[PDB]
């Protein structure tokens, strides 16, 4: 090669990074937000070699900044795409990092989109369990993205497979897991608005076609305290409106004008349109009495509030 | 007595068998039915030992669920996935004629009934809870009867009037102080014990 040139246009590069290396230099001991200038413009030339050179310097300085280890090894996943590279990284995030949940479960997508063995993966997740999270909200997170990964090794087109088993056994471990434990430690629930449950019930009833599942779910998620939410009745409606039948929508939905507190005008529209799309006039007659008694009362203790 | 793969394809439907109300349905003990389901390798993933004979479940034996052997009254804390496994009308009387049962057993045919509070939903009922029973008169005095779910409360109103010497012609008010402090009062004489939501074991008292 003709060296002068691969000189002279390495030292254009010298010239072009030098006004962020003096910065970095004349500022503060981890100078983060030096670096992440620096960073920015790194990824707008994406020169894969410059790009692990800077965030490898910056996470010398840094080692302990969740949200840098995040863009670094997200990086990895999208442009470079390296096993022994990307695993290495994620490796290292959890280990400086690891009271954060998003390490974890980046963690375990990318050892999946890699082809890790389930055995690695698995012992992996144990891990992340034992590992220190500080919120409830993460618990469910780390075992949502757990469950993910079993039901992406389900063939649902087969009526009994094993690793279905393995997702169901999952399943049922995740929730008792999350009613002891996270509640034990945290004393409070882990998951309100029983996503999890809702997850299991989803993928019960549009997947393995287990609409009674799907039922006993829905009823304990409303059981826990859901029942007063508009919105919860209708997931349960479109669950069922999708795959059970007629009948079971329209006493779904006369319980939920019955239940919900927040807007039960909103869930009585759609009771009405049901009967007026697919009801008999005596089915949509009685939903107008059922409606207009609910609404009745509701307007009633508006009115409460403002006599008391 | 038909061959391996004649049983596994004859209880392969057994799946597709919602369940029903006016149904009846039976408990089996896992272990058994787990040995079973190896035997035939019912389980396609399972199927290394076949039909050979070291893995022969033999005649039915469901000895470990009843709590005293001699009334055949079941344990208490009973699961479905774990310890037993439930099974269809024909699906007994087919693994009845195939493998029998042990002598002084009786089939554990249960049915399922509609329960579920808010979103109804089928589950095959047991473990009912033998329901506190009173009189006004006697705060002291406690009965603990069975009841049905799809059983009505008039028909909970009936069993009561029966036991503490009450005729048809007096009137009666039935009321359920449960987990509100303050006493309620029972109104409808039609619906079932599930759409009131009354607890198990807890004092219905007339």
């Amino acid at each position: 090669e003709s060296v002068i040139q691969n000189y002279n246009k390495a030292l254009q590069q010298l010239e072009k990074y030098k006004p962020y290396e003096e910065a970095l230099l004349q500022a503060e001991a981890p100078r983060l937000a030096e670096y992440q200038a620096y960073i920015d413009f790194e990824m707008k030339i994406g020169d894969p070699a410059r790009i692990q050179l800077i965030f490898e310097r910056a996470l010398v300085e840094n080692c302990l900044v969740p949200d840098l280890w995040i863009r670094y090894s997200q990086y990895l996943d999208r442009q470079l795409k390296v096993k022994d590279l990307v695993l290495s990284v994620h490796n290292r995030a959890i280990r400086n990092c690891p009271w954060t949940v998003a390490l974890w479960s980046r963690y375990l997508l990318a050892m999946e989109r890699h082809g890790v063995d389930h055995q690695v993966i698995s012992v992996t997740f144990e891990k992340a369990l034992n590992a220190g999270f500080i919120q409830a909200t993460d618990y469910v997170e780390i075992w949502q993205a757990y469950l993910d990964y079993l039901r992406r090794r389900v063939d649902f087109k087969q009526d009994s497979s094993k690793e279905l088993e393995e997702l169901r056994a999952a399943f049922t471990r995740a929730l008792e897991y999350l009613k002891q434990e996270v509640e034990e430690r945290f004393n409070e629930s882990g998951d309100p608005s029983c996503v999890i449950m809702q997850n299991w019930a989803r993928i019960e009833a549009r997947l393995c076609n287990n609409m009674q599942k799907a039922r006993e779910l829905w009823d304990s998620i409303m059981t826990r305290g859901n029942a007063k939410y508009a919105n919860m009745w209708l997931e349960y409606y479109n669950l069922e409106r999708a795959h059970g039948d007629t009948q079971h929508c329209r006493k779904a939905l006369h319980r939920a004008v019955q239940c919900t507190s927040d807007y039960p005008e909103h869930v009585c529209e759609v009771l009405l349109t049901m009967e007026r799309t697919e009801g008999s006039l005596e089915d949509w007659d009685i939903a107008v009495q059922k409606t207009e008694t609910r609404l009745a009362r509701v307007n009633e203790q508006r009115m409460k509030a403002a006599e008391k | 007595r038909p061959d391996a793969e004649t049983q596994k394809s004859e209880l392969g439907p057994l799946m597709r068998t919602t369940l029903q109300r006016g149904a009846q349905w039976y408990l089996i003990d896992s272990r058994w039915f787990k040995q079973w389901k190896k035997y035939v390798g019912f389980d396609s993933w399972d199927m290394y030992n076949v039909g050979e004979h070291n893995l022969f479940p033999g005649p039915i034996d469901n000895s470990g669920l009843f709590s005293d052997p001699e009334s055949q009254t079941l344990k208490e804390h009973l699961i479905d996935e774990l310890d037993y496994v439930l099974v269809p009308t024909e699906a007994w009387n087919k693994l009845l004629n195939w493998y029998g049962c042990v002598e002084g057993q009786q089939p554990i045919v249960r049915k399922v009934v509609e329960h579920g509070l808010f979103v109804k939903h089928c589950k095959v009922e047991v473990y009912l809870l033998e329901l506190k029973l009173c009189e006004n008169s006697d705060p002291t005095n406690v009965l603990s009867c069975h009841f049905s779910k799809a059983d009505t409360i008039a028909t909970i109103e009936k069993e009561m009037r029966k036991l503490f010497n009450i005729p048809a012609e007096r009137e009666t008010r039935l009321w359920n102080k449960y987990m509100s402090n303050t006493y309620e009062q029972l109104s409808k004489l039609d619906n079932t014990v599930q759409d009131a939501g009354l607890y198990q074991g807890q004092v219905l008292v007339i």
